[PDB]
């Protein structure tokens, strides 16, 4: 090929890199890790290191809980049979209390009480993970873009497993931990609501779902097309217009009308992204409690 | 209709946003001009963005965009029609000139600086201790253009070292100097490197760094847009 | 009509076809051979679809739908009316969808760049070929292939699937639906990262790659860097469409039941298709 810089041909290493300080607390910095020569190909070589504390304890362990809790479950159901642990394995699901017990937290364990409590843990794991997000940028001076896109993604994942549920009047109307499962609660949901190919919310997730796709490959691909000019390395070239950021943008003058800055491209970036369980949530939110025919509602238009 | 009244004011939202986005790409490149350098009578549907600040680290400034802008180098151009929109052609050599797929940037004429204000970019040989670790080491091998000719051969591996990566090689030429070659514009083989974009008698004209062991911005512009010319105006001695 | 460093760009060749003869821009559009050949097809195809509008009674774009031939039909040709629009309109769509990408390798050559955009543009191009060619030339007949309209080719896609059960159970299906959100994943990711960097607190100066690093490394342990992110993004969207066209392409061609059975090959396994208990047992 005329080389297409996808995968690199010579790897270089030196000394590990410990990283910025800015207001870190290094104590809780580990050691750095090895370096890895098979992802040397692709990205960078160096492992680590990581930064812990409190809320990454906190995140970890409570993380570690819930996956336990459903684990034990699983092996629960298998009647504490490796064998039938493995073949069984996508089949098991941890279900939601069952519609009679409303919103009580009175469910006998083996009837959704577990269900619960699996649910408590991955509700801590994931906020406090959001506020290591958080505390990492702020500690290192950096804005606060990383924390709240991620907090698009978590406000889809409340819809479905609580403020609907809330809403619905019962938990035994949240998302069941288990690989099939969940896949048949998603089918199900949908048949219910009267085809959510007719909610427009949905039809907005994705076209966002595809025009991330859609951008990541048009800017994947512009950065390695300039990377000959040194294209990606983005912030020099937003501080100081290099031909790399001029020819990316002439490509798609030339070929669409219109074209992004290097800063700017980023912009839409964040946006198409974070635009996807945006509008799923409110899609999500807005069936059942509102609308309970997707279908039937689009043929009055609303 | 609460779902009716959802939607209707998410494409409100979706519209101020989308002009946002548009505005704040129009913080580079903008005003658009005319072919004579005047400023064009259309320029579109949407504003210019007001200024915004950026503080560069280590002392180097301020930067404000958008803001009054130049090329601040002859462009080596004729216009090849009365009308708008036809190509304008070199008056003199492209690759030397830097018009077209040879162009440059005139940025800063000083090094990229890593988060600690240490050089970016480094050559091998002076950055302790790093080494080839995977494939084929091109050090010392013979490096062959297009035309099949020997320009030269590699003595050193330019590193990005935050990002531990080759950005150049470092190629000796039969007059003794050297120069940088982008990593990305060559093919390294088992027994040599070879160089599609140039023939062996242009490499001395890919432009030199006044520092042995420095590259500046505007030099990696000059040296990076020189080599990849070459596919459009060193196709001539591109061997049958 | 030009941005203010664009004049030293717009210079003569790099044409595939018709050496300097269609080598010129309208405003900011580039032409070159395949811009006219774009625009033909284009044109022509945007013509069939007024035509079928016609045939068809409504000009609402959102009743409008040309399907393509019955089953009876299988591979041949079929009057305009009842098919054969649909036939002409793939065609056309067909040659537009691969000059512009002809088109997008010219202004790679006239810019100096490499070719990864055309590339990357021609996965998708191929994911519409399994839809509308690949996949119901394999099955026999064209009817298999979606209509176009803006909300049957919705119901087309509803049909389709069902036929086979809950197609979720497609593992081709599974796959590619990872790579999907793993890649709207990483570009808000990347998106923040960079405006994070480039926007950071007030009070700051602006951050250097080196913060970008140091925060993936403090979040999780590991950074990617600058080049691989960006070769990550290229490698997972361009697999969700692979992964995508692949699920369908052997879809009624060498899988025709529900794919819930396919999971089979897993459950009545010889070490353990039959010790009672669990869900299976
Ligand atoms: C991919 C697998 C399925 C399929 C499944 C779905 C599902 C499921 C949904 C859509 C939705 C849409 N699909 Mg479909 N779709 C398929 C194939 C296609 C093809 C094609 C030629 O292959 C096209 C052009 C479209 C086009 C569209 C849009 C009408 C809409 C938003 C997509 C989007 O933003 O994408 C990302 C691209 C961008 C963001 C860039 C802009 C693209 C613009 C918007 C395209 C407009 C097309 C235009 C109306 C028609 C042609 C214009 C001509 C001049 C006549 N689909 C196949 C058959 N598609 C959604 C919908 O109807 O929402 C209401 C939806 O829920
Ligand atoms: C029968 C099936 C139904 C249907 C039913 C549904 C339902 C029901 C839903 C969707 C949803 C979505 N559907 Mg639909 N869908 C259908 C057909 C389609 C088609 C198609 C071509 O046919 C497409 C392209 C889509 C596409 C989409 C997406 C745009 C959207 C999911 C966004 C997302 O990123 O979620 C992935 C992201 C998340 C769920 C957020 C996760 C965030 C949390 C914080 C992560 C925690 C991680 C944890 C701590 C660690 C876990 C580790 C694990 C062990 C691996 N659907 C048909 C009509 N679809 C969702 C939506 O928004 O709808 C409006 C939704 O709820
Ligand atoms: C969006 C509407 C549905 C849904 C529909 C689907 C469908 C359909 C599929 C998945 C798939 C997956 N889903 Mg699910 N999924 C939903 C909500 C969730 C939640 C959550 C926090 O609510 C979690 C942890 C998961 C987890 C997962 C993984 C088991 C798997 C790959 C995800 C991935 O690539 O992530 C990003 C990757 C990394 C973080 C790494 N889903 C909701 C309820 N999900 C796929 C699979 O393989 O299932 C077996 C699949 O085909
Ligand atoms: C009830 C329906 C079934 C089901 C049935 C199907 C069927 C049937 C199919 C899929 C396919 C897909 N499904 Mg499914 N699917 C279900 C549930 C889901 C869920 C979910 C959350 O439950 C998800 C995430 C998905 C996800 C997906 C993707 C993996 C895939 C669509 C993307 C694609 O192919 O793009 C490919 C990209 C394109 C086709 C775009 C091509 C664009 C062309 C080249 C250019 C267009 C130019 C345009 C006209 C110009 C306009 C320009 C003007 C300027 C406007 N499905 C349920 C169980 N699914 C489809 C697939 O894999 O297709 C290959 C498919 O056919
Ligand atoms: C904008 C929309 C997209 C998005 C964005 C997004 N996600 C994000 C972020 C952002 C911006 C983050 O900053 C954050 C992050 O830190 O990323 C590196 C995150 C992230 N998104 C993640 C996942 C995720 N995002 C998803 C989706 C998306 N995220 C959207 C497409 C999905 C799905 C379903 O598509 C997943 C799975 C995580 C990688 C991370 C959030 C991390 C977190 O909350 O961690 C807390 C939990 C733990 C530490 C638990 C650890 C325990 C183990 C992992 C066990 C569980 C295993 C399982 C239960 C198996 C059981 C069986 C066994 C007994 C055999
Ligand atoms: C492969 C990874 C993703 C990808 C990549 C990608 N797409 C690309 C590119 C790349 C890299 C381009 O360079 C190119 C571009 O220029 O984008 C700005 C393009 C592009 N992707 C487009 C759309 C698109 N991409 C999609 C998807 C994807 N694109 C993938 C997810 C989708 C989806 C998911 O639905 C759509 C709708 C266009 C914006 C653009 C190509 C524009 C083009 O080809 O223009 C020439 C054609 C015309 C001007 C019109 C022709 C009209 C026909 C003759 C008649 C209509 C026929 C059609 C079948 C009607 C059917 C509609 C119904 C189904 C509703
Ligand atoms: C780092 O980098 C990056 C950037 O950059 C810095 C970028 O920007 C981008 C680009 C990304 C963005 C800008 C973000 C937003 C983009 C998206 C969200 C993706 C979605 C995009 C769309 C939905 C837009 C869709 C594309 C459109 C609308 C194209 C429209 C199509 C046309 C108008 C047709 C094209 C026209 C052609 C082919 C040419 C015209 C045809 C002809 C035949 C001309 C006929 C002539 C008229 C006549 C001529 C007269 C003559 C000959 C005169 C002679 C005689 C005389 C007398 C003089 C990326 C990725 C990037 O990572
Ligand atoms: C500094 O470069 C890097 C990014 O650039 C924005 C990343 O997004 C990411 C994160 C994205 C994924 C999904 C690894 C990493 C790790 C990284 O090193
Ligand atoms: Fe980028």
């Amino acid at each position: 090929a005329e080389y297409q810089n996808i995968f690199s041909q010579v790897q270089v290493r030196g000394p590990a890199d410990l990283g910025m300080t800015e207001d870190v607390n290094l104590a809780n910095r580990s050691g750095v890790g090895p370096f890895s020569t098979l992802l040397g190909w692709f990205g960078n070589a160096q492992l680590g290191p990581i930064y812990l504390g409190s809320l990454g304890v906190l995140s970890l362990f409570s993380g570690l809980m819930w996956f336990f809790t459903i684990g034990i479950w699983f092996w629960y159901q298998a009647g504490w049979n490796p064998a039938v642990f493995l073949r069984d394995l996508f089949f098991f699901s941890l279900e939601p209390p069952a519609p009679e017990y409303g919103l009580s937290f009175a469910a006998p364990l083996k009837e959704g009480g577990l269900w619960l409590i699996a649910s408590f843990f991955m509700f801590v794991a994931v906020w406090s993970w959001w506020g290591r997000t958080y505390l990492r940028a702020q500690a290192l001076g950096m804005g606060k873009h990383t924390a709240w896109a991620f907090l698009s993604a978590i406000w889809l994942w409340m819809v479905l497993g609580f403020i609907r549920p809330i809403l619905m009047g019962s938990w035994s109307e949240a998302v069941p931990y288990g690989i099939f499962s969940h896949l048949d609660w998603t089918n199900n949901f949908s048949l219910v609501h009267g085809n959510l190919f007719y909610n427009p919310f949905h039809g907005l997730s994705i076209a966002f779902l595809y025009g991330s796709a859609l951008l990541f490959a048009m800017h994947g691909a512009t950065i390695l097309a300039v990377s000959r000019f040194g294209g990606e390395r983005e912030l020099e070239q937003i501080a100081d217009r290099g031909t790399a950021a001029e020819r990316a943008a002439l490509f798609w003058r030339w070929t669409m009308g219109f074209n992004a800055t290097m800063e700017g491209i980023h912009r839409w970036a964040i946006w198409m992204a974070v635009l996807v369980t945006l509008t799923g949530g409110i899609g999500i939110l807005l069936s059942g409690t509102v609308v309970d025919n997707w279908y039937v509602w689009g043929q009055n238009h609303g | 209709d609460l779902a009716s009244l959802a939607i209707y004011s998410f494409w409100i939202f979706l519209a101020g946003l989308i002009y946002y986005l548009q505005t704040e790409n129009m913080r580079e490149g903008y005003p658009l001009e005319n072919e004579d350098g005047t400023p064009a009578a259309n320029q579109g549907p949407f504003p210019l963005p007001k200024p915004k600040t950026f503080i560069l680290p280590h002392g180097r400034g301020t930067l404000t965009v958008p803001g009054p802008e130049s090329e601040d180098r002859p462009i080596a151009l004729a216009r090849t029609a009365v009308s708008e929109g036809f190509p304008h052609a070199p008056t003199g050599d492209p690759m030397k000139d830097g018009v077209g797929p040879a162009s440059w940037v005139a940025r800063r004429d000083l090094p990229e600086l890593d988060g600690h204000g240490h050089n970016k970019i480094k050559p091998m040989k002076a950055a302790a201790g790093f080494h080839v670790s995977a494939g084929k080491n091109p050090i010392g091998l013979p490096v062959r253009g297009c035309d099949l000719e020997i320009a030269g051969k590699v003595v050193d591996i330019w590193v990005d070292i935050p990002e531990q990566m080759a950005r150049f090689l470092e190629v000796e030429l039969k007059d003794g100097s050297t120069r940088l070659l982008p990593m990305q514009m060559v093919k390294v083989q088992s027994n040599r490197v070879h160089v599609n974009a140039l023939s062996s008698d242009l490499f001395a004209g890919i432009p030199t760094i006044k520092s042995p062991t420095e590259v500046t911005l505007l030099e990696e512009d000059k040296i990076c847009g020189y080599v990849a010319g070459g596919l459009m105006y060193a196709a001539p001695k591109r061997k049958s | 009509a030009l941005l203010s460093f664009e004049r030293k760009y717009r210079v003569p060749g790099g044409t595939l076809v018709g050496g300097n003869l269609f080598d010129f821009w309208v405003g900011p559009f580039y032409v070159g051979f395949f811009g006219v050949a774009t625009f033909f097809f284009a044109a022509l195809g945007i013509i069939l679809i007024a035509w079928s509008a016609v045939l068809q009674g409504t000009w609402n774009p959102q009743l409008i739908s040309v399907y393509p031939p019955a089953l009876e039909y299988g591979l041949g040709g079929a009057p305009l009316a009842k098919g054969g629009l649909w036939q002409i309109i793939t065609i056309c769509a067909t040659g537009a969808f691969v000059s512009w990408a002809l088109r997008e390798v010219e202004i790679c050559r006239k810019l100096g760049i490499g070719y990864h955009i055309p590339f990357a543009f021609a996965f998708a191009i191929l994911a519409y070929l399994t839809l509308v060619l690949f996949r119901p030339v394999m099955m026999g007949a064209w009817g298999y292939a979606f209509p176009y309209g803006i909300w049957t080719h919705l119901d087309w896609v509803s049909n389709t699937g069902y036929t086979y059960g809950n197609f979720h159970y497609n593992p081709a299906h599974m796959i590619a639906i990872s790579f999907f959100f793993t890649n709207a994943l990483a570009l808000a990711l990347h998106g923040a990262l960079v405006l994070s960097a480039a926007n950071p607190e007030k009070g700051k100066e602006m951050r250097t790659p080196d913060h970008e690093d140091t925060f993936f490394r403090d979040l999780v342990g590991y950074s990617i860097g600058t080049l691989g992110i960006h070769r990550l993004g290229l490698l997972l969207s361009l697999s969700a469409v692979f992964f995508s066209a692949l699920c369908m392409i052997i879809t009624g061609t060498i899988w025709f039941d529900q794919w819930v059975d396919w999971w089979q090959w897993w459950v009545k396994l010889p070490w353990w298709a039959n010790i009672p208990g669990g869900i299976n047992g």
